[PDB]
RNA sequence: UUUGCUCCACACAAUAUAGAUGGAUACGAAUAAGGCGUCCUUGUGGCGUCGCUGAACCAUAGCAGGCUAGCAACGGUGCACUUGGCGGAAAGGCCUUGGGUGCUUGCUGGCGAAUUGCAAUGUCAUUUUGCGUGGGGAUAAAUCAUUUGUAUACGACUUAGA
RNA sequence: GCCCUGGGCGCUCAAGCGUGUUACCUAUACUCUACCGUCAGGGUUGAUAUGCCCUGACGAGUAGGCAGGCGUGGAGGUCAGUGACGAAGCCUAGACCGUAAGGUCGGGUCGAACGGCCUCUAGUGCAGAUCUUGGUGGUAGUAGCAGCGAAACCACAGCCAAGGCGGGAAUCAGC
RNA sequence: AAGCUCGUUCAGUUUUAUGUAAGAAUGAAGCUUUUAGUGGGCCAUUUUUGGGCAGAACUGGCGAUGCGGGAUGCCGAACGUAGAGUUAAGGUGCCGGAAUACACGCUCAAGACAAAAGGUGUUAG
RNA sequence: GGAAUACUGCCAGCUGGGACUGAGGACUGCGACGUAAGUCAAGGAUGCUGGCAAAUGGUUAUAUGCCGCCGUCUUGAAA
RNA sequence: GAAAUUGUUGAAAGGAAGGGCAUUUGAUCAGACAUGGUGUUUUGUUCUCGCAU
């Protein structure tokens, strides 16, 4: 099979914030295809992985990955809040993200 | 989603189209606008023309206001105010945007897209006046409208022949499918949804 | 040292009000007229 | 979503009776008390509400040309107004009248008094053209310029408004 | 073991207001918009930052640092070896450092700063 | 340490997991491959088989939370999985028993797989997502 | 500058990504109508019918995708060539004739998958630059000097000369 | 009812207006829990103490009042304390502890005396004072005398649209 | 702060007496004595003064006041350091975290002191 | 004549998905299960498993999302 | 033998920055100092009574 994807793709919008105050401890992640919080309810608890490349070779590879998790839905458009052990850099606003299908229940 | 999305400005509204394009850009989506010279703005021609002419003379004093004539640049300015420009995030978002009068190549040989919620005809109440933008650009100083139309006319030609060839190909494919019907594979596919 | 919440954790709910056992064993919450 | 309630009072007698439309019994009681002062001289502490009961439509399955008499307190005094509304139930008919008043005269629940509501069972009795037009024989009319809620942000077919 | 997560609460050490702009101002904290704790300004040390009693003064290795400069001081920890670790003062010569380290190793007392001047 | 009152209650498996069900692995070297569930182990892992002869996936321990359940089921009553145990995976290069036991297990399941048409090739094909897929809508 | 410069073939490194992880999957025109197939006494025409979302179309099966056997066609397609046409708006792409060479899951079989031990994106894209060979191509230009006088506050500008 | 005469982009079956119905955005506010402290109550010794504890509440704030701590000079007692195998002082983009005055350690120079503990003592803690003494920058290779080398001034600012009294190299020619 | 000694005595708390014997409700003390500082005006309000304006008897709020909202200067809410969930004010086209949400009509130029008057401007009794 | 259903309120009814929290430290206490031994969700987390010789993380520079010159002065908080 | 100030080298970036909340990149470092903890036979003043183990 040409396609080996096993994770639902998405995008990173911005951290939870107000008009003038922003808390980077919570990140708003948009999942492609989701439209309402009801659909996003299935993605709750799914691990979120961000992949980026660095010139230096890290201990295991040339790829560095952050391991996060989903917490709860957000908004009426189906946006879901994401929390990571280490908050994502602000430069990744609008960047894509990987949402795995595990842990699952279906 | 396609890596790049081409939006046809024909029959669209400047405000809603600019807002949605800016929102998509902030999300990190590449978008391109074509046929911007055919974009439309709500209200009669006089109202839109006055709203633009007054802008040209509001002063900052040439460092600030620029009497920019290109309708594509006018649309970019309209979208410019809907983005957090003068910052790395906003400026990077604008890098994924391009506006061209008509449909220059290689965008001609690619499928364009339209925004259902930004259609001028769909959202504008029937019978009310509207502005074609092209006349405003011509009156405010633009002079490439004639050339734009002249070289867009050739765009409809050749593309018409390509559409005719595709229509013949689809006719042949439909005939092949019709004669292919009633087969065991087709029957199984129909039973299993497909 | 820890405040057990009634309603939840039925074990603590039985500590108070011994009649809860009879109430649950007789469906008194949906008693017909 | 209004509700129809029947409220009576007698200041602890004549047993004054009137119909009150409110979203809940609490609002209905307050409106009844307020109307008591206008009708006569009575106070809340004078007595008690003898009985309050919600009235349900006898059959919410029939279209009725409700005739409604409504008095409202405009910015320059109060004036008596009468209107006819085509609807299926009194609860919906009064809500439609309230919405129409708020849209035009900008009169709301605070300054609107409901006097009487009665159905019209005979044609030519409704003197309002906007309701009279619907009392003719089975008619047909189109719904031009229909639209569809496009959930997807992008469209490729250039949707048409035909019905 | 009895070495639970030691939350420092505020790892960043406080700095005197405006000390970076002016050289003459030392970095030692001193009270005076900062007094009004305005938004976007340095936080003021207060009672909220108090460390837990059960983990106060404990190093990341889960042992208290005790200064030692003689054999008797090191031996005093023989009863409290489980909690108190030895630490050689900077003024101790290398000659006595070897003896101190040998005694600590023989009695099981860990040395926080070994290899000093060795 | 105080006498913590937390009994080791036996694990409860979701109703969507039944022996002989076709499993899909989302993590590991065999991620995206289709596997057949066999038995639940005492360690809270799922004993599964490719079978090895069909897709090359041997008998392995897997976690339920990383496995997507499917409605397609196959017979697994004839396979004597009682031999396998948690001790069968301890290590403290392939062992000799790992080949004969795998072959014996797959012999009692290849016939069942072939009984259902297109099931052998279906398992031989690795599962993967495609453009426009909506896993929440899909029943899998 | 020991092919110095340049375009290529293979060949090892650094460099990073405003952020692939199947496909930007091409008419025009109206939105109080337009297509599609057909008829033709060819028209703003007649007939059957489509929308009410892409929630689709093309593809998608093989150790992340190998070896090999048999059946039906010479269709589909990865790639090196070759005849020819179109694309000047940012054409820099679209193809077209003929064979050549792999696969073909269209159909039926035989081989290996394990040990990464219950998962650690489990590394497959190019943007730029640096060093090592071979297959070709061409070998110039500017400043000062000299001076000019249309120019000329001083710069600057305009010239002639192996 | 609305219109005419009388925050930016833009918006026009509004993204304007009034009203009705659901959802969502989040303050140091509220609800559950981890920790410091104060305030209140109680257990405590046929020894388990100015101690070891249990339970609850509370945490804004100028002048002012009270309480608890670090540090510098010197003195009384102690560590039969440290130190030419290197103490004081100095630097550290190396680390640890105390939320705090600060303390400790390793490393580069160092060459002759110092440190903790229980107390006593005071010429005891600096960013201001157009502060004092001394030293050092731009000004500046500027006026100046191809020379010889300052002074004034210097928190830091300046390109304007308006209101809370504030939409880019370098030098030569005008005021 | 400073002694006593009563554990109960108190209240900017609410109606009948005619302002109370209250065995009406609700919440939960006193005399002292010496000891630092304390001599402002104002936003709104009250009493409701007359002809623009100028004093004024009063009741809530700062001075010493963070934080969210109103681009910035009244509403919400008054403050230990942290994790988790719901809200006030204010918002859900972008900047700006949130529905280009539903429903009834309005409006062609607006829309986030002028209302004294006119309109063959538009929609209702 | 008959039920049904919308709505309201109750369940000391059942069954899940997801987020934070593990705080106490040998038993004494209130309860449920059981004919008894004993067990329990009953005055605060346990059991199993995997990766590791830089592991986790700290200071610092630089770029990204948001926020933002001092003491005394009148004293109305003020320029 | 310290600060302002200045000279060689290494990191940096484009009408301005030092300041506050969370993260990556480049450099850099304590890096766990685990030296630990479990029961016997071999030979000499029968032996783990205890030493090399």
């Amino acid at each position: 099979a040409e396609s080996h994807r096993l994770y639902v793709k998405g995008k990173h919008l911005s951290y939870q914030r107000s008009k003038r105050v922003n808390n980077p401890n919570v990140s708003l992640i948009k999942i492609e295809g989701v439209a309402t919080p009801q659909d996003a309810q299935f993605y709750l608890g799914k691990r979120i992985a961000y992949v980026y490349r660095a010139s230096k070779e890290v201990r295991g590879s040339k790829i560095r990955v952050m391991w996060g998790k989903v917490t709860r839905t957000h908004g009426n458009s189906g946006v879901v809040r994401a929390t990571f052990r280490n908050n994502l850099p602000a430069k990744t606003f609008g960047a894509s993200v990987r949402i795995f299908l595990y842990p699952s229940n279906i | 989603v396609e890596p790049v999305v081409v939006i046809d400005g024909k029959g669209h509204l400047v405000g809603r189209l600019a807002s949605v394009v800016a929102k998509q850009l902030l999300n990190g989506q590449k978008i391109v606008v074509v046929r911007a010279e055919e974009l439309n703005i709500s209200g009669e021609f006089f109202r839109n023309k006055l709203k633009y002419h007054d802008f040209l003379r509001k002063a900052t004093k040439t460092r600030g206001p620029f009497h920019f004539r290109a309708p594509s640049r006018i649309f970019y300015k309209a979208l410019r105010g809907m983005v957090s420009h003068k910052t790395a995030r906003g400026k990077a978002a604008l890098e994924r945007l391009k506006v061209f009068e008509g449909i220059p190549p290689p965008y001609d040989k690619k499928k364009r897209v339209v925004v259902p919620q930004a259609l001028r005809v769909l959202r504008l109440k029937p019978g009310r006046k509207y502005t074609t933008l092209g006349k405003l650009s011509t009156s405010v100083g633009w002079k490439y409208e004639d050339v734009v139309a002249k070289l867009e006319a050739k765009r409809k030609v050749s593309s018409a022949e390509y559409y005719a060839k595709k229509r013949a190909f689809t006719k042949k494919v439909a005939s092949a499918n019709a004669t292919a019907a009633e087969s065991d594979v087709a029957k199984q596919l129909a039973a299993l949804g497909y | 040292v820890l405040k057990k919440n009634p309603l939840k954790n039925k074990q603590v709910l039985l500590r108070l009000n011994p009649y809860a056992k009879v109430f649950a064993a007789e469906k008194l919450g949906s008693k017909k007229a | 979503h209004f509700k129809e309630y029947q409220v009576i009072g007698r200041r602890l007698p004549k047993l004054f009776r009137m119909r009150i439309f409110a979203s809940n019994e609490v609002i209905a009681k307050s409106r009844y008390w307020y109307f008591l002062q206008k009708l006569h001289k009575v106070k809340k502490a004078s007595g008690e509400i003898v009985s309050i009961n919600q009235i349900n439509e006898a059959h919410p399955t029939k279209v009725k040309n409700f005739g409604v008499w409504v008095r409202y307190d405009s910015r320059s005094g109060t004036h008596n107004m009468y209107k006819e509304i085509r609807d299926v139930s009194r609860v919906a008919a009064v809500e439609t009248l309230y919405q129409d008043m708020a849209a035009r005269h900008r009169a709301r629940f605070r300054s609107i008094h409901i006097l009487k509501v009665a159905e019209i069972e005979k044609t030519a009795d409704v003197k309002r053209q906007y309701v009279k037009q619907f009392l003719t024989k089975d008619l047909k009319f189109p719904l031009p310029h229909r639209v569809q809620k496009s959930t997807k942000t992008f469209s490729y077919k250039r949707p048409s408004t035909f019905y | 073991l009895p070495h639970p997560k030691i939350v420092k609460k505020h790892t960043k050490k406080f700095k005197r207001h405006h000390s970076d702009r002016y050289h003459r101002v030392a970095e030692n904290w001193r009270k005076q918009v900062v007094r009004r704790r305005f938004r976007g300004n340095i936080s003021q040390p207060k009672i909220g930052y108090g460390s837990n009693k059960k983990t106060k003064f404990l190093s990341p290795s889960g042992h208290k640092t005790f200064l030692v400069a003689n054999v008797k001081d090191l031996e005093t920890l023989t009863m409290h070896t489980k909690t108190y670790a030895a630490e050689i003062a900077h003024n101790i010569s290398a000659k006595n450092r070897v003896v101190i380290l040998a005694r600590a190793k023989a009695l099981g007392i860990k040395v926080t700063n070994p290899k000093g001047r060795l | 340490l105080k006498k913590t009152r937390k009994a080791a209650r036996p694990q409860k498996l979701r109703a969507s997991l039944v022996p002989g069900t076709v499993l899909i692995l989302l993590a590991g070297r065999f991620r995206g491959k289709r596997v057949v569930y066999l038995k639940h182990l005492e360690d809270n892992t799922l004993l599964i088989s490719g079978p090895f002869k069909v897709n090359g996936v041997p008998l392995r321990r897997v976690n339920a939370r990383y496995v997507i359940a499917t409605s397609t089921k196959v017979s697994v009553e004839g396979v004597n999985v009682e031999k396998f145990n948690v001790e069968y995976f301890a290590k403290e290069e392939i062992k000799a028993e790992r080949v004969e036991d795998q072959k014996v297990v797959d012999k009692a399941l290849i016939a069942e797989i072939k009984k259902t048409p297109l099931l052998k090739q279906y398992l031989s094909a690795s599962f993967s997502l495609k453009n426009g897929d909506k896993p929440h809508m899909l029943k899998f």
